[PDB]
């Protein structure tokens, strides 16, 4: 009854050194069974990250809005959309909904590729966005996030660092959530090569 | 509710009512048990100063208090009608919660304990 | 119609070593939206080398600690001035809370000392008396925050040996105290960054075979 | 939703 | 209803509406809500009839058992006495009390007691629903040691107007006269306070 | 939130604190409440977070479309009268909390907005849940004929109150500054009073201390 | 619990009572006898709120062998039915009353006839030919209207009852996993093993 | 929780999960929910944290009294029977449990009992207990038989929890083991989970559902 | 299970170098209506502490009865009652404290939040506040109803933590206070003008003033004041 | 709210209390409940102040657009529009509303509408929470034909009550004289009305 | 309603589901196909609300079929599943939403590959190996997890599936009548008529 | 109820 | 919200 | 509290 956590699950994102992480959980649920091991919430619509939480319904349809949404701003604007703007269509997406919102916790990540700037940013279910230099947190596990964050983090981390430390922050946290879990993935984006990693986790 | 001491201990180290309580049994009819090899036999004397008896109707001397126990008695009668109903409830009660009747040892401590009850509470004998 | 629970904030984390254990909690309280006071203490020495922190409804905590105390108090009178133990606390500790199952004590309670072979050891409380003893305990408003990050740092949770192809756990080993009051002021100032309830003031005792000593420090006070 |  | 006390040089004086309600309905048009609980020590009654009722009942009780083991009480004494009922039964108990009596060394005194049972002197006091409607003209017109025809107009008119704006009060204005010459129960009219 | 409009001799000057919460979580730091509906009218909001972000971009959107259509600079009244109107349409269902300020043709003005849509005027306002410890300040310290640098002073220390003494208000104070005749300055993190202490530890894992299963190279590219 | 049926034939009393116990979605047990001997010729079955059943049925096992200690005697079933009226009746006002509801089946050996009792958790007595509680009667009442006749032998009796199971298995929409079936006549209460 | 017990062959198999939830919080992964009560008797924990622990400690110390009281150790019957006349006493009162007591006895043999807060309680060979008994009870089910070698019940047993813990978003932390005897209890270790699944993934061959 | 009918509304206070200050307002309102204005919330127990009280009226009364039942009992038997076995504050308090979570837990609350100012015999100040779930704390500054957020914010801006305390005389602390119970006039619709303030100072002892008004009050700009936004005249 | 409008030799004076009640907190202390609809016609506002604000902008516009179309409105007329909005949106409203205005032919007028939109013309109106206390004192008091400083302390003294005892009512008392003299504005703060 | 299941093996897709249709007291019948043929190499089970079941899988067939007209063309499984979750993500927040659950099990002809659907009524899509619906799920998904292995002949899918129904049929409450299967492979969609 |  |  |  609660729509936010009937499916479980999360998605928390970091900056670094020339670079961003975005990470999510695999767990997909209806409350206390679990369904599917294999259920991604990052999606990338060029080279800018989209992470969803929420209701799975929700996380999928969100998903082919905004494939819609950027393949046409593709082809009218002839480049490829920025994280900056791509947040901006977010929230005016999620706000026209203001009274029958989409029950979502997004988390937008990539790098500028004309300025090279890291981004992150995370959203409310309404479209309030939350720009930050350091990390963003979602999900049913995002009071443990927060905490894992919070401590685990610092700025300008390599890569190979901020890969560690960004799924130490998700592995701990999913760990004391039982809503979330159930394997991991992990982004690293550099300015241009992503690479994507499946984290071994408790399959409890 | 009605409180005297009415068991209590003489100079000599004696409770007088327990010891006449033992006197009231002396004067009862003769009730013997022997056991054998794989068997119990309880024989009771029954005092023969009466004729004109209904013995259908009167109450036996030897009471079944479960279907594997038995109990007979020498002294007071009216008494000896307390401790049996005292007795046959426990032993259901006994049934009902260890899903077992009683062993004859159980039984008998029991008995035995609601004697000793009457022997230090105030305002029985 | 007249609620006879509140929320009185703040949190509280036991860690135990080898030879020690501590028990901190901050000194922000707080109703609503309101602080109430900056420092009020909430983890208190029991005596017989048992600290004890019952945090959530503070009258309720507060009654519960009085409580024990009296408990340790006769515990002297009618055993011979035997110590007790912490093993024996704890037990004691689950009587009392069970006594009001059905009007339960609002908190969540930890104490800490030391067993009968010298070990730290820590026990917590669900509010109607469940308990267990572990190396490792955070309770209270921001418990949810620290609590993953002391399975990583003090048991080493998801964490493996480099270049064994995560197949080799990081080995298990007490800390020494230096290390463990660096986890503790981390957890809380963190805790302080991202908890509202959390914050002013941040209060250690620390037990060992020589007694208990106390720490102070400074918490950020917005 | 945040409030501020 | 609409009641008040007021105290002045030579005592106190009471005063109350006639009319009990049941709904919109005037089940009484003539109720006497100004009651006897001692010879010089009596109380206006506002709120649930049969609460006040036996709460007067069992002060006049406990006032009578007082006189017969230690004299005369005093107002105070009464106004403790009705407290301890509103306030221990508070969750029972719809009653809104004025007690009001003359002593020889005390002169007039006036103790109200509103709903939770609390207790305040005063001067003069005003209560029911009717006296919302004269805290204005009340507060602008009392003045302390006035006379035994000025106490009365100026209940008359206080209470005329309590009549007028409120439909929970009407019917005759009631009042009893507290001093040392003893006892004096005055009645007014509709014909003569309306229109004052 | 906590919210101030604090007018002076030539001008008005807006603050807000930086706190954003989810619960008792703080969601966001340092997120800016002062929006710009114009050059030189800005606004403070409090409430529904996307809300106040929401209106307040409606409003400056059709505020810009109305100035190039009259060929004149917008009127802070205009923005009240749009902002006001909208949310009594929406019957207090959209949260938005405003203290609307600037300067215009007519001269300098401060108001604030409530989500049903009601109106105040005043040379010195607060709103949001801070805006009672802000209020106390401003009572104590508000006189007729204040400077620019004592209306910014008496604006930041009425926040100041919020972030210390409201739980729903924390970390910096942001300014915005509307004199006339002149630019408005808008002075992002101008007191920031709240920095996180240097932690006691880098929590910086060995690499390889986390177990991977699979890798492989994401296709960004055409 | 759920299904408990009764029929008087002739010369006995027939109960048949459901195996199954289910809490949630799982059927916990399939083997489980609804039933207590209160007397060698008295018989009573139960269904009703899961932990009241057991406890009532016990209890009133208790008492009744408790008399016949005490006198050496058997109660008619009539005798005990009425005694189990009696403490539901007693029941139904308490703090928390027994939400059990019993058939007790008995022969009466003073008449030799056999006699079947309808208990509900009210203390509703009523002494039937066939009985049932719970939604069972729904289905069984009609048919046993067509198909029973007063002086069945005990073989046409369980025959009887073998449509009233096969119906329920057809009609009701839980699984019960069969029935246990017990005959009281003159000779005292016997177990049928395969039904 | 996720709790099973079963009979067999060579006495009692009795296994349990660790996890303790709040809501969506994991409260502790390091639970007990086996007690020793004596060395013939177990019983087991589901339900509320503080009154299976409570009643069934204090249970313990109600056998310890029988058999002082009786020379003579307390049969699983009559413990059983002890726990659900006092839960039934406060049947209505919101208390939460679902437990097995678990033992050998001369007079019995293996027993089982499974007792809840409802006031029910049923003599069996085969339940499983708790928010992931139906994983547990599918696995165990479709593997059972009287005859299973003292060893393969251990696994099945093992297995069985590790299923539940793993589909059951409310079972986890480490399966703790147990085998009850004529000679009493033997106690089969502790297994966390986070081993335990990639363990049997790996030399089974099964949970294919799970990215290897 | 209550509901407050008459009742007080903020009680002030804080600590400073020498004492303690108190202060609450002398109105009892009923619901909106500010129905009495004679009504003394500050209760001075012998001459070392002064308990203000907030709340229902009718239990504030109740509680007056117990403190000077209290005293009564304490000479009792008793040759140092006015010496060494005087009552202190913490004694005081600890018997108002005890006796509200006792309340609360019977399910029958004194609807009241006290606060307890006073000296104890060895100089220290007290300062300490319980009230009707039996929740009891101390600071510096303590506050009850619309006080505690306004007033503390103010108060704290004097007394932010301990070693302000030696740096606070009476004259800053009065004034503080006093400043206080003015913004809290502006600003409590069920607040009065007229109230009481207590100094308890370990040397001048208890001085009780009553009778106090809010005063310097800021109005004037009110008359420029036209309208609600587009409104000249 | 305290309000009020009363009609007098010369026109009409409105009067009002300053304060804006959020709670039991005073979201505004100095507010400005008489607003204006035209030169000479202006309202009292009671109730929500969004709800007032909203209707009185309204009426504001419809007279600016009566005035262009067929010169001044009437004060009769202004007092349709008001009540038009409040009764055919009455499920909606928290609105109680005082009319006054001032022409030539029909000097000075009162019109009170209260919550369901029923119009009432009045020598004099009173309205809001503070406005009970004062009905007493009011009618007690009101004269037709009175002067304007008679007028000034008539609503000076009246207000100065309902504030004294409604705590949803307080800060400065403003009042708006109505004349063919044009639009005089007033001021009374606490220190001098207070101890009236 | 009830019980619908799907497992997928090497070559096909196995739909098995529950015969009973039961309201209130009574099951109205035993022989129920809660199943439609979407196109030739795509078959949908269904189970929730009563009617809206019905009523909305027809509904998907007609769409199919007349995409399949116009376009001389079978839609691939994914698409078909596709459409179908975008009909359900629609109607979740309509006034009346379709209270259905459905399994979508096909053979892709242009991969060669078969592919098993689970969709519940707010239009949450997941492709997977074994799927179930219900509180089926609550004991399958475990066995499962133990028994079944990637390359299962279509054969030993079908034995996995005896597993599967004989567990319901032990621990499930309610009587379902046993279940219709049905193997969609590259020749098409059959029933098994004996299981 | 009768009421004063 | 706001009243007057 | 917790369950199991
Ligand atoms: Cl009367
Ligand atoms: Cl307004
Ligand atoms: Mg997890
Ligand atoms: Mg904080
Ligand atoms: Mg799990
Ligand atoms: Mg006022």
């Amino acid at each position: 009854s609660d729509p936010s956590s009937i499916n479980g699950g999360i998605v928390v994102a970091m900056t670094g050194k020339d670079c961003v992480a975005i990470a999510c959980d695999l767990r997909l649920g209806s409350q206390s069974l679990g369904v599917s091991n294999k259920f991604e919430k990052i999606f990338h619509y060029g080279h800018v990250f989209l992470g969803i939480t929420g209701l799975a319904t929700d996380v999928t349809t969100l998903n082919e809005m905004f494939r819609y949404k950027t393949n046409l701003y593709k082809l009218k604007e002839e480049r490829a959309i920025e994280p900056e703007t791509f947040t901006q269509l977010v929230s005016s997406s999620l706000y026209e909904r203001r009274f029958g919102p989409y029950f979502v916790g997004p988390v937008v990540a990539g790098i500028n590729s004309k300025s090279g700037k890291p981004f992150i940013a995370g959203f409310d279910l309404i479209g309030c966005i939350d720009e930050a230099k350091d990390f963003i947190v979602s999900g049913t596990a995002s009071d443990q996030l927060f905490g894992m964050c919070e401590s685990l983090y610092e700025p300008n981390l390599e890569p190979e660092d901020l890969f560690e430390t960004i799924s130490q922050a998700l592995l701990n946290a999913a760990d004391r959530d039982a809503l979330s879990g159930w394997g991991a993935v992990v982004y690293i984006i550099k300015k241009d090569e992503v690479v994507k990693r499946y984290l071994k986790m408790r399959q409890d | 509710g009605y409180d005297r001491a009415l068991s209590i201990f003489s100079p000599d180290g004696h409770i007088f009512q327990v010891e006449y309580a033992l006197e009231a049994v002396k004067r009862g009819t003769c009730a013997v048990g022997v056991k054998g090899k794989n068997c119990v036999v309880l024989g009771c004397e029954r005092r023969s100063t009466l004729k004109l008896q209904d013995t259908r109707i009167t109450p036996s001397k030897v009471s079944k208090i479960d279907s594997h126990v038995v109990l007979s008695f020498s002294g007071l009668n009216a008494d000896s009608r307390i401790l049996i109903e005292k007795a046959r409830v426990e032993a259901q009660s006994h049934r009902l919660t260890l899903e077992d009747p009683v062993t004859v040892e159980y039984l008998t401590r029991y008995v035995a304990g609601v004697q000793q009850r009457y022997t230090q509470s105030g305002g029985v004998r | 119609q007249f609620n006879p629970y509140g929320d009185n904030g703040g949190t509280i984390l036991g860690i135990a070593g080898e030879d020690f254990a501590v028990l901190a909690g901050d000194t922000r309280n707080i109703t609503d939206y309101s602080i109430n006071s900056r420092y009020e203490p909430k983890v208190f020495d029991c005596g017989d080398n048992i600290v004890m922190s019952a945090n959530g409804f503070a009258a309720d905590g507060d009654a519960l600690v009085k409580r024990f105390k009296n408990s340790v108090k006769w515990y002297h009178f009618d055993h011979n001035d035997k110590k007790l133990s912490i093993n024996s606390a704890a037990r004691n500790i689950q009587h009392l809370l069970y006594g009001k199952r059905f009007f339960p004590y609002y908190v969540h309670t930890i104490i800490a000392g030391l067993d009968e072979d010298g070990k730290g050891a820590v026990y917590s409380f669900d509010p109607v008396g469940s308990y267990e003893r572990e190396q490792c305990r955070a309770g209270g408003a921001a418990a949810s925050l620290i609590m993953p990050f002391l399975d990583n740092q003090v048991n080493f949770k998801n964490q493996y040996e480099p270049g064994t192809n995560g197949k080799v756990k990081k080995p298990l080993k007490y800390l020494s105290v230096e290390e463990v009051i660096k986890l503790v002021r981390d957890s809380f100032t963190s805790a302080t960054e991202r908890h509202i309830q959390v914050g002013d003031g941040l209060e250690i005792l620390i037990v060992t075979k020589d007694g208990v000593r106390k720490e102070f420090y400074e918490l950020k006070r917005d | 939703a945040p409030l501020x | 209803t609409s009641i008040m006390a007021v105290t002045f040089k030579d005592g106190v004086i009471l005063g109350a509406d006639s009319r009990t309600t049941t709904g919109a309905y005037i089940a009484n048009r003539v109720t006497d809500k100004l009651t006897r609980v001692h010879d010089k020590i009596w109380c206006c009654r506002s709120g649930s009839a049969a609460d006040t009722q036996a709460i007067a009942d069992i002060v006049q009780y406990h006032l009578e058992l007082y006189t017969s083991q230690y004299g005369t009480p005093s107002t105070e004494t009464a106004a403790s006495v009705f407290k301890e009922l509103c306030y221990e039964n508070k969750d029972n108990l719809t009653a809104g009390i004025i007690v009001a009596g003359y002593d020889d060394k005390n002169k007039g005194e006036v103790y109200t007691i509103p709903l939770g049972g609390s207790v305040h002197k005063l001067p003069y006091a005003i209560a029911g629903s009717g006296s919302t409607f004269i805290y204005g003209y009340c507060d602008k017109n009392f003045r302390e040691n006035m006379s035994k025809e000025e106490t009365v107009d100026f209940i008359k008119h206080s209470l005329s107007q309590a009549i007028k704006w409120d439909g929970s009060s009407g019917g005759v204005i009631r009042m009893v006269v507290l001093t040392a010459a003893g006892v004096e129960r005055l009645i007014f009219y509709p014909d003569e306070y309306e229109q004052l | 939130t906590t919210i101030v409009g604090v007018k002076f001799n030539n001008g008005v000057v807006i603050a807000a604190d930086t706190r954003s919460t989810q619960g008792p979580i703080v969601a966001d730091k340092n997120c800016a409440k002062l929006h710009r509906i114009s050059p030189k009218i800005w606004c403070a909001g409090a409430g529904t977070a996307a809300d106040t972000e929401a209106v307040t971009q409606l409003i400056g959107s059709n505020i810009e479309l109305h100035s190039l259509y009259t060929s004149r600079e917008p009127r802070v009244v205009s923005a009240l009268q749009m902002l006001k109107q909208h949310l009594f349409k929406y019957q207090g269902h959209i949260g938005a909390y405003l203290i609307v300020a600037g300067v215009d043709p007519t001269g300098s003005h401060l108001f604030s907005i409530h989500a049903h849509g009601s109106t105040d005027v005043g040379y010195y306002l607060s709103l949001g849940s801070g805006s009672l410890a802000a209020m106390a300040v401003l009572e104590s310290h508000w006189k007729q004929d204040l400077t620019k640098e004592e209306a910014i002073k008496l604006a930041s220390d009425a926040i100041q109150a919020g972030i210390w003494n409201d739980l729903g208000s924390g970390s910096n104070v942001d300014v915005c500054v509307m004199e006339i005749g002149k630019d408005a300055e808008y002075l992002r993190n101008y007191l920031t009073p709240n920095v996180r202490e240097e932690k006691q530890k880098s929590y910086k894992f060995p690499r390889g201390t986390t177990a991977v299963l699979k890798e492989s190279i994401v296709n960004i590219c055409d | 619990m759920d299904i408990i049926l009764g029929i008087r034939v002739q010369d006995s009393v027939i109960l048949a009572s459901s195996k199954a116990v289910t809490r949630g979605i799982s059927v916990l047990k399939d083997s489980d006898d609804k039933t207590r001997q209160l007397s060698p010729h008295t018989l009573m079955s139960f269904a009703g709120e899961a932990g009241d059943t057991v406890q009532f049925a016990e209890y009133i096992q208790a008492n009744i062998q408790l008399y016949s200690i005490r006198e050496d005697y058997e109660l008619s079933p009539q005798a005990v039915s009425s005694f189990v009226r009696q403490e539901l009746a007693k029941s139904i006002r308490s703090r928390r009353p027994y939400q059990v509801n019993v058939l007790i089946g008995g022969y009466d050996k003073k008449k030799n006839k056999p006699e079947l009792y309808q208990i509900d958790y009210l203390g509703t007595k009523v002494e039937l030919p066939y009985g049932a509680h719970g939604y069972s009667g729904f289905y069984t009442f009609s048919l046993l209207d067509h198909h029973y006749r007063p002086d069945m032998t005990t073989e046409e009796g369980l025959d009887l009852l073998k449509l009233c199971v096969q119906e329920l298995e057809k009609r009701m929409p839980m699984d019960f996993k069969g029935v246990i079936v017990k005959i009281v006549d003159k000779d005292g209460i016997r177990q049928v093993d395969d039904f | 929780t996720t709790t099973l017990a079963f009979r067999f062959q060579g006495g009692i198999i009795v296994a349990v999960d660790s996890r303790a939830t709040a809501g969506n919080w994991v409260a502790s992964q390091t639970v007990k929910k086996v007690i020793e009560i004596n060395p013939f008797l177990l019983g087991t924990m589901a339900g509320g944290a503080a009154d299976c622990q409570f009643w069934e400690t204090w249970l313990g110390s109600q056998c310890r009294l029988h058999e002082l009281r009786e020379k003579e150790r307390i049969s699983v019957a009559a413990a059983s029977k002890i726990l659900s006349n006092l839960v039934y006493q406060y049947k209505g009162a919101g208390l939460s449990m679902g437990t097995m007591i678990c033992g050998y006895t001369r007079k019995e043999g293996p027993t089982i009992y499974y007792v809840d807060s409802d006031g029910t309680r049923l003599k069996g060979d085969i339940f499983c207990v708790g928010s992931g008994q139906t994983f547990a009870y599918g696995v165990l089910d479709s593997n059972y038989k009287w005859d299973l070698s003292v060893e393969d019940a251990l696994y099945l047993g093992k297995r069985s929890i590790l299923a539940a813990a793993h589909r059951d978003a409310y079972s986890g932390g480490s399966v703790n083991l147990y085998h009850v005897t004529e000679d009493g209890w033997i106690y089969h270790g502790n297994h966390d989970v986070g081993e335990l699944f990639w363990k049997v993934k790996e030399e089974e061959g099964s949970f294919n559902n799970v990215i290897g | 299970t209550q509901q407050p009918i008459v009742t007080g509304t903020s009680v002030i206070s804080m600590k400073y170098d020498n004492g303690v200050i108190i202060a609450a307002d002398n109105l009892g309102s009923y619901g909106s209506l500010l129905r009495f204005n004679g009504v003394e919330r500050l209760i001075p127990v012998g001459d070392n502490t002064v308990v203000g009280i907030s709340g229902d009226i009718s239990d504030m009364q109740h509680i007056e009865r117990l403190l000077k039942d209290l005293v009564t009992e304490n000479a009792y038997d008793n040759p140092l009652a006015d010496a060494e076995e005087a009552l202190e504050p913490s004694y005081i308090f600890e018997y108002l404290a005890t006796v509200m979570y006792q309340r609360r837990s019977k399910m029958n609350p004194l609807w009241n939040a006290i606060i307890v100012a006073g000296v104890q015999s060895n100089g220290d100040q007290f300062l300490r506040y319980v009230n009707l779930l039996g929740v009891t704390y101390s600071s510096p500054t303590l506050a009850t109803g619309f006080g505690a957020h306004m007033a503390n914010p103010l108060l704290r801006k004097v007394v932010d933590r301990e070693s302000d305390i030696p740096k606070t005389t009476v004259q800053v602390a009065e004034e503080a206070i006093v400043n206080a119970m003015r913004v809290l006039y502006y600003r409590d619709a069920r607040s009065s003008r007229n109230f009481s303030l207590a100094i308890i100072d370990k040397n001048t002892g208890l001085t009780f003033k009553k009778n106090l008004q809010v005063e310097n009050m800021k109005w004037d700009f009110a008359k420029d004041i036209k309208g609600y936004g587009t409104q000249k005249i």
